[PDB]
């Protein structure tokens, strides 16, 4: 069960996501990739349904890349996080609700690094650190206890290696990897994966 | 003017007509059916040396055993071609056999008459297609050779030429046809055709050849081989 | 809570030969614990050279059968020839399957004779899935006949025995036996056998009585 | 039913048993699990017999129709996507599907997980079915992208085989196909009962 | 319908030489309460056919007025083409089905009888769109009690007289009204031939209550 | 002129212009013939060939069982028609389980075919149908019209040079009732050769032949199958 | 609704709305293709200059994707509807088969749009004509052209617009394998195409050029003068 | 010009596609009804235009319901599209309020019917007209004619088609009060043969129905050997 | 009704369309509208045609229209014709707020009525926006 996990410092957003895919009691892949690209300087991490997960996060990708080909220019994170909002609050009460959990990270020009949450009801909070899963309630404190807002790029590596390492101590899932990025004023960073 | 399901005095859709007389500025396309195959052969018609010859397809795979030449405003052939693939594929998905030369088309043909701007949907076809078409192929009836116009009429024939040059192009069919002749013979026939018609010198790049033996599935001709048959010729 | 289905009884047997199918069914027509009629048969001609069993709920096989036989005179106009047992059978899964979500309670084995004039028999499940068998049993007795034909015509479970080729004479009487040990056991098999044999020359028709308890 | 495969160095190794079973009544030892979606391509069955054939079937249909829209042959990727996008709009509705699309495109071999919950994943192995946990503990323990082609084709076999002795809903037969750059191959068709005899 | 609410019971059908004869009692029944007791529950369809109907009375009606309109538009064409006893069965199964089909029954069970060039025609239809001919037929508690007297007969003789096959319908009406506590001693008969139809009634059986002192 | 262009237009003599142009897509049809004995119901047509080696286009078309048809003029609407008629004969044995009657199905025709020639934008279909049957009343020959209007018929011809085989079929009617299969059919392969020129005969790639009765289901005879007909035409 | 036939035969095989729908093309101004060996490049003409005129908002040459862009000549309002179909489908492709499209897709979907508008009710057809450029996944270039009645071919150079004829004339007798041996000489090869028919030369021509894989730049104004002296200059000699 | 669709009135306040629509029934052979003392009788010539066509091809006369004859005259297929307009509204009639459709309303019905077909441009008028008739002990004998336009009236007796004056003329004649249907049905032949131009047009068929005390409120085809005597007795009465 | 349809969306045999070039004519003598951009703002100038002495002077402006919260526009033509166009524009600019929680950018607001106008022009049969 799916774990994500977002810490924003002063100029950049560090995420995470497990590398699990999972399906009754055997784990069928150990490299899966929970994280959506939609424009130059924007990451969607999206869990949840199987099926919803997918078709909800491509069909935003998609649309996100249509409005920069129409306009020659991209949509803000915070444009961005409402957009995905919209559509999912407005397919709550429709005939195809979608049953995914995300966060969206951003880095804008002008405004700096955002990570945004939401749930499957779509509320949308601004967060300066925030994380998914059933893996949340053994991490978020630890957040709580360590981040501070001018935490450095190197150090909010190492409070991420804490959290994902109180995974392998103390949550019942066997969840060995991560995939790690971050985003800043140049665009979209792979790291390497914290393994386990 | 008058509405498109208009009839004229002697019986006719106007519409049908013109589409009809809309074929007559098409290149010209040939098929012939021998017992040991199908052919069809089309005149290219390259208007400039800017242009690439292998982006004009004007004979097209139905399926593996089916072809398809066309003649006319191609543009209006795209939708004919679509559905004839969809309706073989549709056929193999229900019944598990392929369709026969006849039946895929009937299915086409079926399609001629559906224009009128008060009975239909809310943008529906507003004319006729301005295309004739024939479809080559092997089914259980052995090899097939069907032509088929914009008036839904469809019929087999031995060998039949179609746009600006098929009267000329079809004497020469008549003369030259047997029911005994060899698919060689007839494809060397239809290029000699071509060759007469054609305002252009012949060559490998300014036409297309296609066939479709009881062997062998649909098969276009590559330069290569196109060159090969040209030198008798 | 009005139910759209009850269970009618009904048991179906096909056999492929080299040059013959066998189909075969008995002829009660049951509900509950009653007798509707001792005089339903379960086979239904389709072509020359294909027969069709059915039994379950009798509302559905009455409308397939209805619906099969609309489809069949369909194909012929538009494609000039009779449908083959192979593209039947083809036919028939999908329109059991465009009843996914309100299924025909129909089992069905269709026999006859495929396009090189060889034995053929094909089997279904309710919802379309299919698959072409050597022999098949269908319906209310069908785990009681099927085992004896795994044995008896695909030799399961036997050494030292030569694999000959199935008579019709042998398949016949096959057929009389398995359906006579059916009516001993199977509350809803009963009345009448009824065996339609399929060959190059045609389709003939057998009936054999068996218990009326 | 225990379907498996997976990519090494040599292709896409693909494995099924043959057994249907309609609650515990064996309905069939002699089906066949993997469909031939064109020359270069296999689908596999696993769940509901006619909602994989049917769906099956008609990803067939469709690819190739893509195929003559296109000029070339689809990709492993768009072929297991129109799958995914299919089966969506039936969730909920009860369609019991889990299937592997094995092929080898311009990116080489091909493999995907595609099922009726939702879920596409690509993948180096996979095993599918009530079966799958057994064949999974063989297959893992044996797996290498460097196996040699006989030790792939004894592997799978093997897989398939121990999942038919430990599960009532997997027996029959083990039929075994080779996807190669050129196209597939069925590689064998082995009776359980066969198998038996030779690994003891 | 969902709830059948006036109901009506068992309807019987037996072959003859020469035609079909049918019965049904009088009676409309709300749950236990006998509540409409002079109630025709068969229908004259055209001149070779007639109907007999089990459960919902309203839902009877509803077909009684969509077959009676068939048959007069039929009819206005005069053209010498007729629906046939076996054509309206068809049609009976069909509507049926049909409306099963929708989760929505028309919540009975009929016999129907008929003559049609020498041929007498007797078929059942229910409200699942099941269907079937036989040489007699009993709907409800007519299958119970009637099917087994009418099938023991006909085992004997397969060939039954007008009168004879009217004797047993009468014998089978009266275990009826012993045994089944909806039905009513007050019913018709209705016969097809070559003739016609021609319905009969209200007819009562004779019953005996010896037994009642045969207890000690 | 300002009158005929338009179904829904009256003329002032009381005409509708389209309707008698759409019959005139009939009378340049190549002809065929439908005639009746007591028993069996034939229809023969004239196939014309664009080309010489061209098949000859399909005159004859199964409707059901009992009931085969011949069509004159636009082909389209021809086949439109025959689908219309196939599956209101599929409905009558789906729904009541016996051949829907040849008259009923004619009445139905009837009604579908008015309907476009009372709507704007609409027009009338473009063909003429002979049609053979054969139910509980014995065996029919109907005609039907771009008008919407039917016949029915002892025997008749439409399409060209029709008036030649309708001659012929007024001079020997008093004897078809009484005639056998073989009579009947040579009777209509007589007067459709009246409608050729005099050079040219009936041959076994021109002719098509349809028969249904009582002992027959409707069956389409064309190439070798119609050289027993043509053999003792003596 | 509107259900008018407007697009209908003529006597003589003639689809009139679709003959005056490749007049506006042809009063459109002047656009070039020409493909390279690994870039591809577009210009155009003009169309009006003047100096209030805020240029960004009016250019002819339109990314449809990463891979794929074109240029249009005739009617711009029309093309703006055929640019954002074309794109939305861009994106469809992208979702359903995981591949950006190949320039023969976008150009056989814009082709089959434009089709369409030629044979449905209500509807008149558009008067444009695009050249559409780009790469396929394989690397190779390529550039297609699409007209009004939805007729599509590829093309080793082109042009489309006033002038065309002419413009076309040039193209063949100039296009060769030294034409396009390098980027600048391609780029040159679409300036002089150009320079032939554009009234105060230019001063008006825009340019743009794809590269294999590295997406869509226009050249500044300061970038094309360049070009412009360095060809204007060896043509003395 | 002004008569080219329905929806345009003429200067002068006329309806010309409607006056048209007239012309094709004044073009057409002869139909008549009468109403007498226990019903109504119909009768038409009924040209017959190839001696290839059967005894009774081309009906001009219809049972629109079990007690409702129609007789129509102009142009044939619309007249039988209205015979089934009629027929439906008669059915509709007896599911919705459970009885046989009084003639009267079935008459006021389907002329509405046909007069929504002279306001558009996008349908044309019916070109037929067309009597109903029908007989009950309740209501009498009843004898209604309904034209292009959509008007209704109610006849003693009535004639349509291109000898229309000619028949009403003759019909005039009788005490059509006091007789009987059996006695009509003679008359009726004798007026067809008065009106019918042996010249100009050479063969025709009589085709007779009727509804009455003596059909018990049935409409029917007159029998065989009644309308051949009514015919004789007409072909004599002609001398 | 094809007598009575003056077709309104089809082209001339120049590739011209005809409403489009009328509609351009009766723009031509609507009143005068200039617009001005600075390096420190916008305006709008425009005629005004009510000016006759008993006109009562109730809204802000006669041709000034706000439409949202940082834009404006002046309209030349027909006056319910820009009622209509304006009262669009209001909604196409709140359906964006809507949906990204930021303004319209200016050109994609002109755009979208763009498409809106080309549309009358292609298809509907109706006379263009004046
Ligand atoms: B396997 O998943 O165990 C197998 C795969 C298919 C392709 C054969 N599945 C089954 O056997 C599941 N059974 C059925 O779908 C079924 C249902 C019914 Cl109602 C009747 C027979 C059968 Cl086989
Ligand atoms: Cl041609
Ligand atoms: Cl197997
Ligand atoms: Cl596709
Ligand atoms: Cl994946
Ligand atoms: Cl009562
Ligand atoms: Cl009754
Ligand atoms: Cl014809
Ligand atoms: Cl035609
Ligand atoms: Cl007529
Ligand atoms: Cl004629
Ligand atoms: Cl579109
Ligand atoms: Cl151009
Ligand atoms: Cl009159
Ligand atoms: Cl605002
Ligand atoms: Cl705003
Ligand atoms: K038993
Ligand atoms: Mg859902
Ligand atoms: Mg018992």
């Amino acid at each position: 069960m799916e774990y994500l996990i977002g810490i924003q410092g002063p100029d950049y957003v560090l995420v995470a996501s497990d590398r699990v895919a999972a399906s009754n009691i055997v784990q069928m892949k150990d490299d899966h990739d929970k994280m959506f690209k939609m424009s130059e300087k924007i990451l969607l991490l999206c869990v949840g349904e199987a099926g919803d997960t997918v078709q909800f996060a491509e069909y935003i990708q998609k649309n996100v890349q249509l409005y920069k080909m129409r306009n020659g220019y991209e949509l803000s994170p915070t444009a961005a996080a409402n957009f995905t909002r919209r559509n999912l609050a407005d397919c709550l009460r429709s005939r195809t609700p979608y049953h995914v959990n995300l966060l969206l990270a951003g880095y804008d020009e002008h405004e700096g690094p955002a990570l945004y949450y939401m749930d499957y009801l779509a509320a949308l909070a601004k967060a300066p650190f925030a994380a998914h899963g059933y893996g949340a309630f053994l991490t978020l404190s630890i957040l709580d206890r360590y981040y501070t807002p001018t935490i450095s790029r190197e150090r909010a590596v190492e409070l991420l290696r804490k959290c994902l390492e109180e995974l392998q101590k103390r949550f019942i899932l066997n969840l060995p990897t991560f995939s790690v990025r971050i985003i800043d004023k140049n665009g979209i960073h792979d790291l390497d994966n914290i393994s386990f | 003017d008058r509405g498109v399901n208009t009839f004229s005095p002697e019986g006719r859709l106007f519409q049908v007509e013109y589409a009809i007389e809309a074929i007559k500025l098409g290149s010209t396309a040939i098929g012939i059916q021998t017992s040991e195959g199908v052919c069809l052969a089309v005149e290219k018609r390259i208007t400039s040396p800017l242009m690439e010859p292998s982006s004009i397809e004007k004979i097209v795979e139905i399926d593996a055993h089916i072809g398809c030449a066309m003649s006319g405003l191609i543009a209006d052939a795209k939708t004919l071609i679509d559905k004839a693939r969809v309706e073989t594929q549709n056929h193999w998905f229900t019944y598990n056999e392929t369709m026969t030369v006849e039946s895929v088309t009937q299915a086409v043909s079926n399609l001629a008459l559906q224009f009128g701007e008060e009975d239909a949907d809310p943008g529906a076809m507003s004319r006729p297609f301005g295309v004739a078409l024939l479809f080559g192929g092997v089914d259980e009836k052995g090899p097939q050779l069907f032509h088929m116009d914009p008036s839904g009429t469809f019929v087999q024939c031995d060998a039949r030429a179609i746009g600006s040059a098929s009267e000329g192009a079809q004497s020469s069919l008549q003369e030259v046809y047997h029911k005994s002749m060899t698919l060689k013979e007839a494809i060397k026939s239809s290029l000699i055709i071509l060759k007469q018609v054609m305002e252009e010198k012949l060559n490998a790049t300014n036409i297309e050849l296609a066939t479709v033996q009881p062997g062998q599935n649909f098969h276009m001709f590559t330069k290569e081989e196109l060159e090969e048959v040209i030198k008798d010729i | 809570r009005f139910s759209p289905y009850v269970f009618n009884g009904g048991t179906i047997l096909a056999i492929a030969g080299e040059d013959f199918a066998i189909v075969a069914s008995d002829t009660r027509l049951s509900e509950g614990f009653s007798i509707h009629t001792r005089d339903s048969p379960k086979c239904y001609k389709l072509t020359d050279k294909t027969v069709i069993g059915c039994s379950g709920f009798h509302g559905d096989c009455l409308t397939l059968t209805k619906i099969i036989e609309a489809r069949l005179k369909m194909y012929k106009h538009s494609n000039n020839k009779a449908m083959t047992t192979g593209a039947i059978a083809a036919m028939l899964s999908t329109i059991l399957y465009s009843r996914r979500f309100f299924p025909y309670y129909v089992y069905n084995i269709i026999g006859g004779l495929d396009e090189e004039g060889k034995g053929a028999v094909y089997s279904f499940d309710p919802v379309g899935s299919y698959q072409r068998d050597s022999f098949k049993a269908g319906g209310s007795a069908s785990a009681m006949l099927q085992p004896l034909l795994d044995n008896q015509v695909g030799f399961k479970n036997m050494q030292n025995v030569e694999h000959v080729p199935l008579s019709l004479d042998r398949a016949m009487r096959l057929v009389k036996d398995v359906f006579i040990s059916a009516a001993e056991r199977d509350v809803y098999t009963g009345d009448a056998l009824r065996i339609c044999i399929v060959t190059k020359e045609g389709i003939r028709e057998e009936t054999v009585s068996l218990r009326k308890d | 039913t225990t379907t498996l495969a997976f990519k090494f160095r040599h292709g896409v190794i693909v494995a099924a048993d043959s057994r249907a079973t309609a609650g515990a009544y064996i309905a069939s030892q002699t089906v066949k699990k993997v469909i031939e979606i064109n020359p270069y391509l296999l689908g596999t069955m696993a769940g509901g017999a006619a909602d994989c054939s049917f769906w099956e079937r008609l990803l067939a249909r469709q690819c190739r129709i893509y195929e003559l829209r296109n000029k070339e042959r689809i990709s492993v990727a768009a072929a297991s996507k129109l799958l995914a996008n299919m089966v969506y709009q039936y969730k909920g509705m009860g369609l019991s599907m889990g299937t592997m699309i094995c092929g080898w495109d311009k990116r080489g071999p091909g493999l995907y997980y595609v099922d009726s919950e939702g879920n596409r994943i690509s993948g180096a192995t996979f095993s599918v079915g009530s079966g799958s946990v057994y064949a999974y503990g063989v297959m893992d323990r044996g797996y290498s992208y460097d196996l040699e082609v006989e030790q792939a084709y004894d592997l799978a076999r093997r897989a398939i085989y121990q999942a038919t002795y430990r599960d009532a809903y997997s027996g029959g037969a083990v039929n075994l196909y080779h996807v190669r750059e050129d196209g597939w191959i069925r590689v064998s068709s082995d009776n359980v009962a066969d198998l038996h005899e030779k690994y003891s | 319908t969902q709830n059948p609410m006036v109901t009506g019971t068992s309807v019987l059908g037996v072959k003859f030489e020469g035609g079909v004869v049918i019965a049904a009692d009088m009676l409309g029944s709300y749950g236990s309460l006998a509540r409409f007791r002079n109630i025709s529950r068969i229908m004259r369809v055209n001149n070779s056919t007639m109907l007999g109907a089990s459960g919902d009375y309203a839902d009877f009606q509803y077909l009684k007025q969509v077959l009676g309109q068939m048959v007069i538009d039929e009819e206005l064409l005069g053209d010498g083409h007729s629906y046939s006893p076996r054509a309206i069965h068809s049609w009976l199964t069909r509507a049926m089905y049909s409306r099963r089909s929708k989760m929505n029954p028309l919540w009975n069970t009929m016999v129907i009888g008929g003559y049609a060039d020498g041929e007498s025609f007797l078929g059942y239809v229910d409200m699942l769109g099941v269907a079937y001919e036989a040489p007699s037929l009993a709907t409800g508690y007519g299958a119970y009690l009637a099917q087994p007297l009418l099938r023991e007969v006909l085992e004997k003789q397969p060939v039954l007289s007008q009168t004879e096959a009217r004797d047993l319908v009468e014998r089978c009406m009266r275990v009826l009204y012993y045994r089944d506590a909806r039905s009513y001693n007050r019913f018709q008969i209705a016969t097809v031939t070559e003739k016609g139809v021609e319905i009969e009634g209200p007819l009562s059986t004779e019953t005996n209550w010896d037994i009642a002192h045969m207890i000690s | 002129n300002q009158y005929d262009n338009d179904v829904t237009v009256w003329s002032p003599q009381g005409r509708i212009h389209q309707i008698e142009y759409a019959m005139e897509a009939v009378k340049q049809g190549s002809a065929t013939v439908g005639l009746k004995s007591k028993t069996h119901a034939v229809l023969v047509a004239l196939k014309r060939a664009q080309s010489e080696l061209a098949a000859h286009q399909k005159k004859i078309l199964h409707v059901d069982n009992h009931i085969g048809i011949s069509i004159a003029g636009l082909t389209a609407d021809a086949r439109l028609l025959c689908n219309f008629m196939r599956q209101e004969c599929l409905d009558s044995r789906f729904v009541f389980d016996r051949p829907l009657p040849v008259s009923r199905l004619v009445s139905l025709i009837g009604s579908k075919t008015q309907i476009p020639t009372q709507r704007y934008g609409r027009r009338p279909y473009g063909v003429g149908l002979l049609i053979a049957g054969y139910d509980d009343m014995g065996p029919h020959i109907f005609q039907t019209c771009p008008s919407a209007n039917y016949f029915d018929c002892r025997a008749m011809s439409i399409g060209a040079r029709s008036q030649s085989a309708r001659t012929y079929l007024e001079r020997h009617m008093s004897e078809f009732m009484e005639c056998n299969l073989n009579e009947l059919v040579k009777h209509g392969l007589r007067a459709l050769r009246e409608t050729l020129p005099a050079e040219q005969d009936l041959t076994t790639k021109n002719v098509s032949i349809g028969i249904v009765g009582k002992d027959l289901e409707f069956t389409i005879y064309d190439d070798d199958d119609v050289s027993p007909f043509l053999e003792g035409l003596e | 609704s509107y259900d008018r036939a407007i697009t209908v035969f003529s006597p003589d095989g003639h689809l009139f709305q679709v003959e005056y729908a490749q007049e506006a093309v042809k009063k459109g101004s002047t656009a070039v293709g020409v493909r390279g060996r690994d870039i591809v490049v577009l210009g155009v003409e003009k169309k009006s200059v003047a100096k209030l005129q805020d240029e960004r908002t009016v250019r002819k040459i339109c990314a449809l994707d990463d891979n794929v862009c074109m240029a249009f000549a005739g009617l711009t309002a029309d093309a703006r509807i055929v640019i954002n179909r074309a794109r939305v489908e861009c994106q469809s492709h992208r979702l359903t088969v995981e591949d950006p499209v190949t320039v023969e897709y976008i150009t056989r979907y814009i082709a089959s749009l434009k089709q369409r508008y030629t044979q449905s009710n209500g509807r008149r057809p558009f008067g444009i004509s695009a050249l559409i450029v780009g790469f396929d996944f394989d690397g190779t270039p390529r550039l297609y052209q699409t007209d009004p009645s939805g007729t599509y071919h590829a093309w080793k150079a082109n042009a489309i617009g006033r002038g065309a004829k002419s413009v076309r004339e040039f193209l063949e007798k100039n296009y060769t394998d030294e034409a396009i041996e390098t980027d600048d000489l391609t780029i040159k090869l679409v300036i002089k195409a150009l320079l032939e028919v554009v009234q105060s030369g230019g001063k008006n021509i825009e340019l743009a050029v794809m590269r294999r894989d590295q997406s869509l730049k226009i050249l500044n104004p300061e970038e094309i003068e360049k070009y412009v002296a360095e060809i204007e200059k060896e043509k003395e000699e | 010009g002004y008569d080219l669709s329905a929806s345009t009135f003429s200067p002068d306040g006329r309806v010309f596609q409607v006056e048209y629509a007239m012309k094709a029934v004044e073009n057409s052979s002869t139909a008549i009804g009468i109403r007498c003392k226990d019903g109504v009788v119909f009768g038409v010539e009924k040209l017959v235009l190839s001696k290839l066509y059967e005894e009774g091809s081309n009906k001009r006369l219809f049972n629109v319901d079990r007690h409702v004859g129609m007789a129509v005259a102009g142009l044939l297929a619309d007249a039988r599209s209205l015979a089934d307009i009629a027929r439906e509204e008669a059915s509709n009639f007896r599911s919705n309020f459970g009885y046989n459709i009084p003639l009267k309303h079935l008459a006021d019905r389907v002329a509405m019917y046909v007069h929504a077909y002279t306001l558009y441009s996008a349908v044309r008028p019916f070109g037929c007209s067309f009597m109903l008739g029908s007989y009950s002990v309740n209501d009498g004998a009843q004898l209604y004619m309904i034209d292009p336009s959509g008007v209704s009236y109610g006849y003693w007796g009535c004639a349509i088609g291109k000898a229309r004056q000619a028949a009403k003329t003759e019909i005039e004649k009788l005490q059509m009060k006091e007789m009987t249907c059996r006695d009509i049905v003679k008359e009726v032949a004798k007026i067809i043969y008065i009106v019918h131009d042996e010249v100009k047009d050479k063969a025709f068929e009589l085709e007779l129905s009727w509804v009455g005390e003596l059909t018990n409120g049935r409409h029917e085809i007159v029998p065989k050997d009644i309308r051949e005597e009514a015919e004789k007795y007409a072909k004599e009465s002609l001398k | 009704s094809r007598r009575y349809d003056s077709r309104t969306t089809i082209f001339s045999p120049e590739g011209r369309l005809y409403q489009v070039e009328y509609a351009m004519e009766a723009i031509g003598h609507a009143g005068t509208c200039l617009g001005i951009l600075a390096n420190d703002g916008v305006l709008l100038a425009a005629e005004r045609r009510n000016i006759h002495k008993l006109l009562d002077e109730v809204f802000f402006s006669e041709k000034i229209y706000k439409l949202n919260e940082d834009m404006a526009c002046s309209v030349a033509g027909i006056t319910s014709d820009a009622n209509v166009l304006t009262n669009e524009l209001r909604l196409i600019a709140q359906r964006y707020l809507l949906q990204y929680q930021e303004p319209i950018p200016c050109e994609q607001l002109v755009t979208a009525l763009c498409d809106i106008k080309q549309a009358y022009t292609q298809f509907g049969g109706k006379r263009p926006f004046g």
